[PDB]
């Protein structure tokens, strides 16, 4: 009887529907995945091109958070573009205040604190986005976290966001991602994305990948097309 | 603080909140006025008197300045705020500009005062319609009626309150320029216009006038008794 | 932040929200207090579902200062904030006037804060009631406050469930010239008439004030009061 | 009814109907088109008039020397953002002494549209925008939306009958990069030709264009400057 | 702020009236019966205490008969809650007059100063109005003895006589027939008040613990507010017990 | 420095002041009016820095007029003083403290005439007579000689000129042009401005 | 009730802006016309009662020497915008020591028109948009230009437009009557012919107002003096 | 029910709060459980860890928290509410030591935390947090202490606690168990506390299935028990 009219009200079952409805916007968002490895972390994005008018590089869901940190999101595409600056705030302030690079956990903390800040009131709405954050460090190495629309942070060997999660997750639970190198698995990561894909609504798409890890010496970089074509044209061999 | 939209439109475009402010004006006390040459006569009839009331506090005829007085008909609540703020505007107009308060200028501030709280967020419109009377430089009579909506006009003869539509309609036939040459022609005619709602009464009626450069004066029941003595 | 007051008038004119608060403090744990002779006696009962919860840890009886202490019947957690602001007003009193605060003036300044939350927006009224115990200028003081902020005063009173029976039991047993020790007896008698079942020293929570200050009783001296002697 | 009321209300579908009806404001107004070459970028928008006595509303605005915009949607939301866009273009040279990249400028355009979406009681701007400009990397056309998302395209047909005229942009898209100043206009005029029947043509009063280019900073041509371009080509 | 959870207290009715304000007009009608009488040599206020019980402390004072300042006192009829908040804010504004002008505040200036606070709510701020009705008596350096009556809406006015609380309407009917305008005096207002009370009082036996009356009399060039002890009051009650029949 | 003087009589208060305002080595205008009309029965004077006199006076002057409108009756002289002082003392701690030396005159409905003395330090002292400026050095010794609380207003006018003409015989400034106004039961009345037929 | 001022309609319209047009249709009817010599602005006073003085209601005010102002629809909302534009003109003149063009004057009105809102606003915010209609004529180096404005703040150069209750029958006829470069005084008398048709009352001298502007002459309001010669041709 | 009492926070016709009681029962929706037992020299918390995904890291996901040097923590409820509320608990002890210059006791720590959760209940503005906080530690004079803070703000010293999906059944199960009233040493407090959740949930916990934090007199710094010693306590039943 209107229990869910705002997020500030708890349902008689104790379940908050508005934050759950905000997750349903993520549940209907496009699927992107990334997985950490021993050498580093790899990111990926499935971009949906509806019309030929879209230029290459448009609708880029690959984000640059910091020197050693990238970002990949699932949800409303303008949401994390605010969090992009917010993530750069902690990236700039930490290096300004404490004078060295920020670990992934400390960044995933205050951001998750900022995600949960908007679930409280009735005068704001929670984030309609869910994202993962990897990195690489010398004392730490590849770590993988994810922040849901409710602001919860978990450690992950692997993770999936967007429309179909367990479709990739179960397959990621079947194949061991632990001791393998991101350079070898980046070919199979595209294959998992192609398995998540189905043609009913969506027709054509493209793959977007990013670099962080020992191959990049810890500094987050971007993959060139040809090296990705080595995975792409190999994923075309595994497409069937 | 408190920010919310108060005044909104209607399916036909009318203002619900503003029209209800005009409803309390008609169902309040009845006040009238007429603009002569040398003098303007005002009056109000209060039938709520139980004989136990002190008649100093019930006065709805106030003075915003020596050159400008006022009366009102409507909800008595919001009237006291406008009476105070306008008197503050008077002295502030004198403090800023040595010239006295212009009768037309003080209305535009009050009209903007009303309209502001009407359209501004987290406010309420005034339930008062005030009659502002004042004379400009060198014997220039000016009579003003206001509206809770903020629109003001000028009137040679005017009426507000209960059954004032018929009073204006009664004056429509009975108001000419052969009359209102002297205050005696204005007053009696006003009382003749007051005879619409007369209950066998008029000690309930309080009269006050302002004439030229002269300061405000309130008529006593004795001067009223002379006018009450002539009915037929 | 809400700037709009959460309480409005009823078609009958009575406050609807605060009227519910009287039923909120009604179903709470009963409490008894009496102003007798040298001080004011307050006997409450701390009851839980099992002995698993410690008595000494958290007490319903808390001192506001050496002189003054409070009890309550109603929502439990709502009594917390009232303790801080009291002591905060008590210290801000003691900073200005360098003296202990009289029981009279203290309640008005505390009740004014309670009534600010029935006016300003986005704040609900309190679901707990206060019994003010203080001793000043030689004469003991016992006051009663409600959720609406109205402060009362009583020679003897009762609060919580079964106050109907309690008030009738007070008009019977209560008399004048009763000592603090005798006022403890009447408070225990009312609780025996109110509470159902066996009554131990761990259930009942008692504290008093006198010329020597406000002190909370020990479980050992209550054993003699569990025998229905004084 | 229930959940359709406010922007911050999450429907069980997850969609925000006030952002939905914000995108509807684009369909409720005149069609605007823009396009770019390897260097030049051209904005051709249909100027709309309510009646035939009144002149046609000018949708083309001036942002900076190298940047200009056009709107399809609510008409007064432009000057709200236009004051900020013209301010940021001044902030660039006031500090960096160089023209601001379009990707950095549009990222700030989305900002102002991100705040009211997640806060109660406010409204997004439901007007469609066309942002084109020349910089170190050449022409970049970034279209925004009331959803606060910004895109990048070579050409766009938006507004009333948007998808109907995109077939012309889809067929000649390969030419748009190879098109010269005239060939951008030749396909720029026929871009609006697909938005109107032959009974409504491109004329001096109801049509205005603008062009920014490699060595040519953004300029606006309205009636007689486009007269040799308007006349001589047929619908 | 949302919408639904905001009840919009400041919106007019379709009849051009205020619901919350008029609910307070009935709310004060269920309050304690209270009246006052303006006389030549003084003024008094009769107030019934809604709590009549044996265990009541009753050691302090008349409880709803307060003291505003040196000049003035006040009675209380309404919700006892908001009455205490006003008395503090009244003393504040009352001392600010004495701060700058170094004079005791007159009765009219003090009333018109508070009523702007009441109207600052009904007009704007979103807060609920007051459910309290107050009578104002006092002496000033100009107008002398004054009797004022406030309301929840902020309006007020002077009165020769008036009654508030329960049975205020019918209490005026006895004041219409019996009361002589301006003729009454302090000692004669005693008999006049209780003679109207005893019939309008719903609870019989006419005891001092029910209605406790205070007076305001200026003495030696200074205003003095006095509360008659139950001894003298019961003597005045027995005086009415004489004047009821004998 | 400009000079002010006033005298409180039993039924009256008589004030006199110089109308000359000067700067540098020259006297710009000799008709400058120091005497300001606050209300019907109340009138005010001031002296100080050239710009602060007229600036600060209108604030205290017009604020009394706002009171007269609300209650219908004007302030008493006693209420005007303490309202002027506290408002003057507040401007001291601000960035622009006003240099002020003033004389407050008025006719109360009971106390009758009243005279009040204040300085740029905002110190209110009720006295039957007061002076300001450098003239207070060469004048006030004359008043204590010839003044009595029972003095008539016509004796005051006489003794006033005896105090005023001392400035040209000794004091270095000219200050030929003086003004005179008086308040009584009937309120503010005016007298001929004192001049010096050189 | 149960809605905000920023809530879009199912058709993609602002609620208060939808009814802002319906609020204008209850007001007075005005017709502006652009021509070579200037911009004609004429409106009937729409007297609501005989006892009202016709000088009380003034629907034509002069902000700039060559540029005037008009009022239609809701009467109160104009006096709020009267000062706003007059501040902008002098704030512009105090800066550059020159007169603002007629095109930029309409730019400053739409800036304050959309300031309405609820959350994230100032204390001087507006709850609802302005329900007043504005026709701004004037002459400058750019020439005489007629500007029609709506409640939403949209302004455009216009040959002729009809606003107010009688606009319907007038606007359809304005397309017929107004042609090309036809002069100013001919557009004055040709308007009153249709105005006499669209109004529900008889045409009187003081019942309407007439004011125009020329390139080498300041904007001037015409009293009953010239109005006798106006009505002389009918 | 009358009016909006089913939505915002206002007193019911009988004088209760529906919204607060809703979120109170929302703690059961966490799909887990926790318990805390006070020993002679130590305070033991046995809480459940749910790791359904092998991708989910077991170490980084924990209810056991470190508030300060000498104090640990555990949380039962919504993780978003928990993880956020613990950050403010660290501000206190920080500001505490910045103010009074010593470690905050377990007593005063729960007070300031739970009193701020009351600002939720008092306001329809901010919703209460569905996280049920249980704090332990050491007070060198009183030894170990065990507290639990409900979303309403109520707290008391507990010999044993109840949290998670089954709460009322926990205290009912702890009736006969605590009725023994024997003195539990460090190892006896650990071994007895493990029996609690093992019998009710019908599991027979594995070392990886749960996690147990402890703090002791001799070791005032908080101690995280590794899985090596957990199985050593698990064989006490066998």
């Amino acid at each position: 009887t209107g229990y869910d009219l705002s997020a500030s009200t708890f349902s008689p079952d104790g379940r908050v529907f508005q934050v759950e409805y905000a997750m349903k916007a993520v549940e209907n968002s496009s699927t992107a995945i990334g997985i950490r490895c021993k050498d580093g972390v790899v990111f990926g994005v499935e971009k949906l091109v509806l019309s030929k008018l879209y230029e290459e590089g448009s609708n880029k869901r690959l984000f640059n958070v910091d020197r050693h940190v990238g970002m990949a999101v699932a949800g409303l595409l303008a949401d994390a573009r605010s969090l992009a600056d917010i993530a750069r705030e902690e990236a700039s302030n930490f290096r300004s205040n404490f004078g060295y690079n920020i670990p992934l956990k400390h960044l995933a903390d205050r951001v998750a604190m900022y995600v949960h800040a908007y679930t409280l009131y009735s005068a704001v709405r929670p984030f309609g986005c869910s994202f993962m954050l990897g990195s690489y460090s010398v004392n730490d190495g590849a770590q993988l976290y994810m922040i849901d629309p409710s602001g919860v942070s978990y450690g992950y060997w692997g993770c999936a966001i967007g429309k179909a999660r367990q479709a990739a997750k179960t397959e990621i639970e079947k194949l061991q991602m632990k001791e393998m190198t991101c350079r070898d698995v980046v070919k199979e990561v595209a294959k998992i994305i192609y398995i998540v894909h189905d043609e009913v609504k969506d027709k054509a798409f493209e793959l977007e990948l990013s670099w962080v890890g020992e191959i990049t010496n810890g500094r987050h970089e971007i993959v060139p097309k040809d090296v990705r074509e080595e995975a792409e044209k190999y994923a075309k061999e595994s497409l069937k | 603080s408190y920010d919310r939209a108060i005044t909104v439109f209607s399916p036909d475009g009318h203002l619900f909140q503003v029209e209800y402010a005009q409803e309390a004006v008609k169902k309040g006390s009845t006040a009238v006025g007429v603009r002569g040459k040398d003098i303007v006569v005002l009056g109000v009839e209060k039938k709520s008197v139980a004989k136990l009331q002190d008649e100093r506090t019930v006065r709805k005829i106030c003075a915003l300045d020596d050159n400008v007085c006022m009366a009102f008909a409507g909800l008595t609540a919001d009237a006291r705020i406008v009476i105070n703020r306008a008197r503050v505007e008077c002295q502030s107009h004198r403090l800023t500009v040595e010239d006295p308060v212009t009768v037309e200028y003080i209305t535009r501030y009050i009209a903007s005062l009303k309209q502001r709280y009407t359209q501004s967020n987290g406010r309420r419109p005034f339930g008062i319609s005030a009659l502002i009377v004042g004379f400009d430089f060198d014997g220039t009579p000016r009579l003003y009626q206001t509206d809770p909506s903020g629109t003001y006009h000028a009137w040679k003869a005017n009426a507000i309150g209960r059954g004032a539509k018929s009073v204006r309609e009664f004056l429509e036939k009975n108001y000419t320029d052969e009359a209102i040459e002297t205050d005696d022609l204005t007053i009696k005619l006003v009382i003749k216009a007051l005879l619409e709602v007369v209950q066998s009464g008029g000690k309930n009626i309080e009269l006050a006038v302002m004439r030229r450069d002269q300061p405000l004066k309130i008529l006593n029941p004795e001067e009223i008794e002379k006018y009450v003595a002539e009915i037929e | 932040g809400y700037s709009f007051s959460l309480t409005t008038f009823s078609p009958s004119g009575k406050l609807v929200q605060i009227e519910y608060a009287l039923a909120a403090v009604a179903g709470g744990a009963p409490s008894v207090g009496i102003k007798a002779a040298n001080g004011v006696v307050l006997a409450t009962e701390k009851k839980q579902k099992s002995i698993l919860y410690d008595e000494r840890s958290v007490h319903k009886v808390e001192p506001i200062t050496k002189h003054i202490g409070l009890v309550y019947s109603g929502m439990g957690p709502d009594y917390r904030v009232l303790v801080h602001r009291a002591r905060k007003l008590a210290q801000q009193y003691y900073l200005v006037y360098q003296e202990p605060i009289p029981t009279a003036q203290l309640v008005q300044r505390v009740a004014s804060v309670m009534q600010e939350y029935t006016q300003s927006g986005g704040v609900r009224p309190f679901g707990v009631s206060l019994l003010i115990c203080g001793w000043n200028e030689g004469r003991p003081y016992l006051f009663q406050s409600d959720p609406s902020g109205a402060y009362f005063a009583w020679k003897a009173t009762a609060m919580g469930k079964n106050y109907v029976n309690g008030k009738t039991f007070l008009e019977k047993r209560y008399n004048e010239d009763l000592e603090l020790e005798d006022a403890i007896h009447t408070a225990i008698l009312t609780l025996k008439e109110s509470f159902e079942g066996q009554m131990t020293e761990d259930n009942i929570e008692v504290g008093i004030c006198n010329e020597a200050g406000f002190r909370r009783l020990t479980p050992t001296e209550v054993k003699d009061y569990l025998a229905a002697i004084a | 009814n229930q959940y359709d009321n406010d922007v911050t209300v999450w429907s069980p579908q997850g969609r925000i109907h006030q952002i939905e009806y914000a995108m509807e404001a684009v369909k409720q107004g005149s069609a605007t088109v823009g396009l770019k070459s390897k260097t030049h970028a051209v904005l051709v928008a249909l100027k709309r008039a309510q009646s035939e006595l009144a002149a046609h509303q000018k949708k083309i605005l001036h942002v900076d020397n190298h940047i200009g915009i056009s709107i399809a949607g609510l008409t007064a939301d432009a000057r709200l953002l236009c004051n900020f866009m013209r301010q940021e273009c001044l902030d660039s040279r006031f500090v960096f002494d160089r023209p601001l990249p379009v990707s950095r400028l549009v990222s700030l355009i989305g900002s102002k549209t991100q705040i009211p979406t997640q806060r109660y009681g406010r409204r997004p701007y439901g007007v469609g925008l066309l942002i084109a400009g020349y910089d170190d990397m050449g022409p970049h056309i970034f279209q925004t939306c009331p959803s606060a998302n910004y895109f990048d395209c070579r050409a766009m047909s938006i507004g009333a009958r948007s998808q109907s005229a995109r077939t012309y942009l889809e067929r000649h898209m390969s030419e748009f990069m190879e098109c010269n100043l005239n060939e951008l206009v030749k396909h720029g005029l026929r871009a609006l030709r697909e938005t109107l029947p032959a009974e409504q043509d491109l004329t001096t009063k109801n049509v205005s264009i603008g062009i920014v280019g490699k060595d040519l900073e953004f300029t606006i041509y309205d009636d007689d400057d486009v007269s040799p371009f308007l006349e001589g080509l047929e619908e | 702020m949302s919408r639904r959870y905001d009840s919009r207290t400041t919106i007019f009715s379709p009849e051009g009236r205020l619901y919350q304000v008029e609910y307070a007009m009935e709310a004060i009608g269920h309050a304690g019966t209270c009246l006052g009488i303006l006389a030549n040599d003084g003024v008094l206020l009769a107030a019934e205490r809604r709590n009549i019980h044996k265990l009541l402390d009753e050691v302090f004072f008349s409880e709803k008969i307060y003291k505003l300042n040196e000049d003035m006192a006040c009675s209380v009829a309404g919700i006892t809650s908001d009455a205490n908040v006003l008395t503090n804010e009244l003393r504040l504004i009352a001392q600010r007059y004495l701060l700058q002008y170094q004079e005791p505040i007159p009765c009219e200036q003090l009333v018109t100063a508070l009523c702007d606070i009441k109207q600052a709510y009904t007009q704007f701020g979103g807060k609920r109005p007051f459910g309290v009705s107050l009578l104002y008596i006092g002496w000033d350096k100009h107008y002398g003895f004054q009797l004022y009556q406030s309301d929840p809406s902020g309006n007020y006015g002077g009165w020769k006589a008036t009654c508030i609380g329960n049975n205020s309407a019918a209490a005026v009917s006895m004041l219409k027939q019996d009361y002589k305008e301006g003729e009454m005096t302090l000692k004669s207002a005693l008999a006049l008040a209780i003679k109207v009370l005893n019939k309008t009082m719903d609870v019989s036996k006419l005891s001092a613990e029910k209605v406790e009356i205070a007076t305001l009399t200026r003495e030696n060039g200074k205003t003095v507010i006095r509360v008659l002890k139950q001894k003298e009051v019961e003597q005045l009650i027995k005086k009415h017990e004489e004047e009821e029949a004998k | 420095m400009e000079y002010l003087i006033g005298i409180q009589g039993p039924d009256y208060v008589l004030v006199a002041s110089d109308r000359v305002a000067a700067s540098n080595i020259v006297q710009m205008k000799d008709d400058h009016d120091k005497m300001f009309k606050m209300s019907e029965k109340i009138l005010l004077l001031c002296v100080g820095e050239a710009g602060d006199t007229v600036q600060f006076a209108e604030y205290i002057q017009k604020n009394v007029q706002l009171y007269k409108m609300r209650n219908g009756y004007e302030l008493s002289p006693t209420a005007a003083a303490n309202f002027t002082r506290r408002n003057l003392a507040d401007y001291l701690r601000s960035r622009t403290p006003y240099h002020v030396n003033l004389l407050l005159a008025g006719y109360d409905e009971h106390e009758g005439p009243a005279l009040y003395y204040m300085d740029y330090l905002a110190a209110l002292a009720k006295a039957p007579f007061a002076a300001h400026g450098y003239g207070a050095f060469l004048t006030l010794s004359i008043l204590d000689r010839y003044y009595t609380p029972t003095i008539s207003r016509e004796k005051a006018v006489e003794l006033l000129r005896k105090c005023l003409e001392e400035l040209q015989k000794r004091f270095i400034l000219n200050l030929p042009t003086f003004s005179v106004r008086i308040i009584d039961r009937n309120g503010i009345h005016d007298l001929d401005n004192i001049s010096f037929p050189k | 009730y149960d809605r905000g001022v920023n809530t879009f309609s199912p058709e993609g319209r602002l609620f208060q802006v939808e009814y802002a047009i319906e609020a204008i249709k209850l007001g007075s009817t005005a017709i502006g016309i652009q021509t070579s010599e200037g911009v004609c602005l004429a409106v009937e006073k729409r007297i609501t009662s005989p006892l009202m003085e016709p000088s009380s209601i003034e629907k034509i005010v002069e902000i700039d020497a060559h540029i005037g102002c008009a009022m239609s629809g809701l009467i109160a909302d104009a006096k709020t915008l009267i000062d706003k534009a007059r501040v902008e003109t002098q704030n512009h003149w105090f800066t550059y020591n020159e007169t603002m063009t007629v095109e930029s004057v309409t730019q400053a009105v739409s800036n304050l028109a959309l300031q309405f809102g609820e959350e994230d606003a100032d204390p001087g915010a507006m709850s609802r948009p302005f329900g007043v209609a504005l026709l701004f004529g004037g002459v400058d180096e750019k020439g005489p230009q007629l500007f029609h404005m709506d409640p939403s703040g949209t302004f455009v150069q216009c040959d002729a437009r009809a606003i107010g209750s009688a606009s319907e029958g007038a606007q359809s006829s304005l397309q017929e009557v107004y042609h090309k470069s036809m002069t100013l005084k001919e557009a004055i008398k040709s308007s009153l012919i249709i105005l006499k048709q669209v109004m529900e009352e008889k045409l009187n001298a003081t019942n309407i107002e007439l004011a125009t502007v020329q390139p080498g002459q300041n904007f001037h309001m015409f009293t009953k003096e010239e109005l006798e010669e106006v009505i002389k041709d009918i | 029910s009358a009016g909006f009492d089913r939505h915002i926070t206002i007193f019911s016709p009988e004088g209760r709060l529906y919204q607060v009681e809703y979120a109170f029962k929302a703690i059961n929706q966490g799909g887990l459980t926790s318990v805390a037992v006070r020993g002679k020299d130590c305070a033991v918390i046995v809480t459940q860890k749910k790791v359904p995904d092998k991708l989910l890291d077991s170490s980084t996901v924990t209810h056991l928290f470190k508030i300060t040097e000498n104090i640990g923590c555990v949380m039962t409820g919504m993780t978003a509410d928990s993880r956020s509320q613990v950050q403010r608990a660290r501000y206190e002890a920080a500001n505490w030591k910045y103010k009074y210059g010593y470690e905050i006791p377990v007593d005063m720590l729960c007070k300031r935390i739970a009193d701020i959760s009351q600002v939720y209940t008092q306001n329809a503005e901010m919703r209460p947090l569905g996280c049920c906080m249980i704090l332990i530690g050491i007070d060198e004079e009183q030894g170990p202490q065990v507290y639990k803070c409900d979303p309403a703000g109520y707290y008391c010293g507990f010999k044993a606690t109840a949290a998670g999906v089954k709460q009322t059944e926990s205290t009912s199960f702890l009736e006969k168990k605590v009725k023994k009233k024997f003195d539990w040493t460090f190892e006896q407090t650990v071994e007895t506390a493990i029996t609690c959740l093992s019998t009710v949930l019908s599991i027979d916990f594995k070392p990886s299935e749960i996690e147990v934090g402890v703090v002791t007199v001799e070791n005032p710094k908080f101690r995280i028990l590794t899985e090596a010693e957990i199985d050593a306590h698990l064989v006490a039943l066998a």
